[PDB]
RNA sequence: AAAUAGGCGGCCGUGGACGAGGGCUCGGGUAGAAGACCCGG
RNA sequence: CGGCCGCCGAGACCCCGGCGCACGGAGUGAUCGGGUAGGCGGGCGUGCCGGUGGCGUAGAAGCCGGGCCG
RNA sequence: CCGAUAGCGAACUAGUACCGUGAGGGAAAGCUGAAAAGCACCCCGGGAGGGGGGUGAAAAGAGCCUGAAACCGGGCGGCGAUAGGAGGGUGCGGCCCGAAAGGAAUGAGCCUCCCCGAAGGAAACCGCGGCGACGCGGGAGUACGAGGGGAGGGGACCGGGGUUGCACCGUCCGUCUUGAAACACGGGGCAGGGAGUUCGCGGCCGUGGCGAGGUUAAGGGGGUUAAGCCCCGUAGCCGCA
RNA sequence: GGACGCUAAGCCGCCCGGUGGAUGGCUCGGCUCGGGGCGCCGACGAAGGGCGUGGCAAGCUGCGAUAAGCCCCGG
């Protein structure tokens, strides 16, 4: 109906198309890195999150049991 | 088609060469050359430059040439090839001439044009192991003869 | 999309309706309910049978710009025409209510609205 | 005519002439387009965007002519391509011109020509 | 070819009439890369 | 250098109409008009499909050149 | 879904031609016309080439349907051997043509009169001042003014195109850059090719259905030539704490 | 003095003929999908490959010196 290349035009002379410069665009660098790209690592090579809390950390504990002694009521 | 219009069994004589393998140069500077002569004088001027004792002037194209005696531009050569083809077909003009019932020795050159053809190319070697284009051009010319007239 | 833009033709016959109203009796309320069914269908009035109950003018003609959400309880004897009615609903105003009638047909009841009072 | 004040302001703005509508060099460069076809300038050297003295006047919302011109030629009347002799109702001399196709065949065309004579509408070329 | 493009003296004109100057030609250079220049015919 | 006087001289500023935008319903704006990065919104064109309605040797498309409109 | 510088490398003697010790690498080349009637016979040409004439169309006459641009030759129109260039833009002259699609002959460029008339706003001469330059009063917001309206005269170009002179202005294009006309980078010229796509998941939004509920997946039955649409299936998920 | 009295070479536009192979129409080909089939064969000497073979044969295709084929049955 819209596709991706119509929202783009064939714009302004813009070379990169609503991501600024281009030579921030040309691989996977420009990211940040690919993935998640750490959080309890030692490196801050992803500091702060994507939420300003920065980052939120993982690996916190409580028990869950075996699945056939729980029950959930209804 | 020819490049002028003819009517050609009544008031016009006409041949034309395909695929003679000639400077173009040589070829623009006899053209312009010969218009506006009588036949006659066209074969005169042909018989002397074959003999190399008439220089035709190169005056639309004028490099690395010396210069030659008395008047007119100095650059100029003698195109000889050109010279010994173009006279098979004012033989031919001539002739054709004779069966129209025209008069085949008052004839004027009104308009007389070369044509830059097809391009016979191959190659020859050059150091290094490249290979560069050896060509020759081929060109088509044609020529059309009118009648006097006052 | 991601643009506005109502395609139910019964909606945008509805909102020309409203503006005929508003210049020519030149009164709020008809101008008010046009705003309301222009606004996005997650920003149209959900109505409760129960938020009825807890919350109206006994006796008086409510407008409702979206649709009225039964299974509920009701013995408040309102009258209500709206946009929308679930069937569930939809039985439950005449019931235990005034009664049930779709929004067009407010028109007959106060060309200009008198004692009307307009329900988010 | 159409009016008075009409006939003068469109041979105004025939004679200045609107844009180029070919940025910058097309005598030097057929290599960027013909005069037609106006591109968006999408240079950072382009001395037309800024709006250079000796360089000409650049598209802009202003240059929207009357909407009595617009839309239309300029004697008001409105075309309609004609195929087939069904088509040429409703056509009126009071508004419309109609235009005769190059494909249209001698026999539906006789037809078409008549009826548009009749109509009183006017035509590209006699018949 | 100083565009303030100069001066003097003499020579000339007046497809489809007639044709003054001039070259190409020839024999050699005082000359000379081509050409030019010069001289004899 | 210190006074003084008359003029020249911008897309400014003034002024007439047109045009867009904003606002007004199912004319109004002294307090509107530059524009890259970037966001937002509208239209055109291209191939094929489907539906609908037409055209062709009494001359299609394409090509070339010219006119006209936006 | 694609269509012969595309889709298989390959639509046509192709994994052929071809290269490399080998392993292995790897192209290009589609189209006469209804029927071949694929040109007898004749002139010329050393000539088998080509030309003249006869060849339904031959501008279908032999990789021949159509036949673009760059480019080459001649010609036409303009300019041109004492005068200056990012090659032009805008105004105004010259020369050049213009059958058509434009506007106008039911009146074109053009001319003339009358009037309204924005912003603006003189002159002659007079008077009085000022060292004078010149100001002030009256003339006078007048004369005058863009633009518009109406009427009239004339009767075929005008617009528009090609090129060129004059006045004025004008240091490409794209990218890089804080700054580009650049001695920063890239471009011989033209044509064709040539770069925002699919899937999953998450977060947004618009529309639409239904509603305290909503939605069915897989499957077979069914229907049909097949199939989609139509009905069954609620497995299962989500919300209702 | 100014005048077209002769301004060649050349510049620009257009025109005509050639060059070139783009463009449109054309397609006995690809590509993808759905259904069904094929679903093994060989020392009882396979597949694959080579070289010949046709009146004229350059390649391809088909065959094996019985050489673009031979025989039998049914259609």
């Amino acid at each position: 109906m819209i596709r991706r290349r119509k929202k783009v035009r064939k714009l302004r002379g813009s070379h990169t198309h609503g991501w600024g410069c281009k030579k921030k665009h040309r691989g996977g660098g420009s990211k940040g890195g690919r993935g998640m790209a750490g959080t309890g690592k030692r490196n801050k090579s992803k500091w702060t999150w994507t939420i300003k809390y920065a980052p939120d950390h993982l690996g916190k504990r409580g028990f869950s049991r075996p699945p056939e002694v729980q029950r959930e009521v209804r | 088609g020819y490049s002028f219009q003819n009517f050609d069994p009544k008031r016009m004589a006409r041949a034309s060469a395909r695929d003679l393998r000639i400077s173009p140069k040589l070829a623009v500077e006899v053209c312009r050359e010969l218009r506006g002569m009588m036949l006659n004088d066209a074969l005169r001027y042909l018989d002397d430059v074959i003999a190399l004792k008439r220089p035709v002037p190169l005056k639309r194209y004028n490099d690395s040439q010396g210069h030659k005696p008395g008047k007119g531009f100095g650059p100029g050569r003698y195109p000889v090839k050109v010279a010994k083809a173009i006279k098979k077909v004012l033989l031919n003009v001539k002739n054709n001439a004779v069966q129209k019932g025209l008069d085949p020795d008052k004839l004027k050159i009104i308009h007389i044009a070369a044509h830059k053809g097809p391009v016979l190319r191959g190659w020859y070697p050059r150091a290094f192991g490249r290979a560069t284009p050896f060509n020759e051009q081929t060109t088509h010319i044609e020529v059309v003869v009118e009648e006097i007239r006052r | 999309m991601k643009r506005t833009g109502p395609t139910d033709p019964n909606l945008r016959r509805l909102i020309r309706y409203l503006r005929k109203k508003s210049n020519e009796y030149g009164v709020k309320i008809w101008k008010d309910v046009a705003w309301r069914l222009e606004r996005p269908r997650r920003q149209r009035a959900e109505v409760n049978v129960s938020k009825i109950n807890r919350y109206a003018n006994d006796g008086e003609m409510i407008v409702v710009p979206g649709s009225v959400l039964g299974a509920g309880k009701l013995e408040k004897k309102v009258i209500v025409a709206a946009w929308k009615f679930s069937e569930t609903a939809r039985r439950k105003i005449i019931e235990a209510g005034g009664e049930a009638i779709t929004i067009e047909e407010l028109i007959e009841r106060n060309p200009t609205g008198s004692g009307v009072r307009i329900m988010e | 005519e159409k009016e008075f004040k009409r006939l003068l302001r469109v041979r105004a703005r025939l004679k200045r002439k609107k844009p180029r509508f070919l940025r910058q060099e097309w005598w030097r460069y057929p290599k960027f387009k013909n005069d037609p076809k106006w591109r968006r300038p999408k240079g950072i050297d382009s001395k037309m965007r800024l709006k250079l003295k000796g360089k000409p006047r650049s598209p802009s919302i202003g240059w929207s002519s009357p909407k009595l011109v617009r839309g239309l030629h300029p004697s008001g009347y409105e075309e309609v391509l004609v195929h087939n002799v069904k088509e040429l109702e409703a056509l009126d001399p009071k508004r419309q011109a109609a235009r005769i196709a190059h494909t249209v065949g001698k026999k539906k065309r006789i037809e078409i020509i008549k009826r548009a004579e009749e109509l009183g509408i006017k035509v590209l070329n006699p018949r």
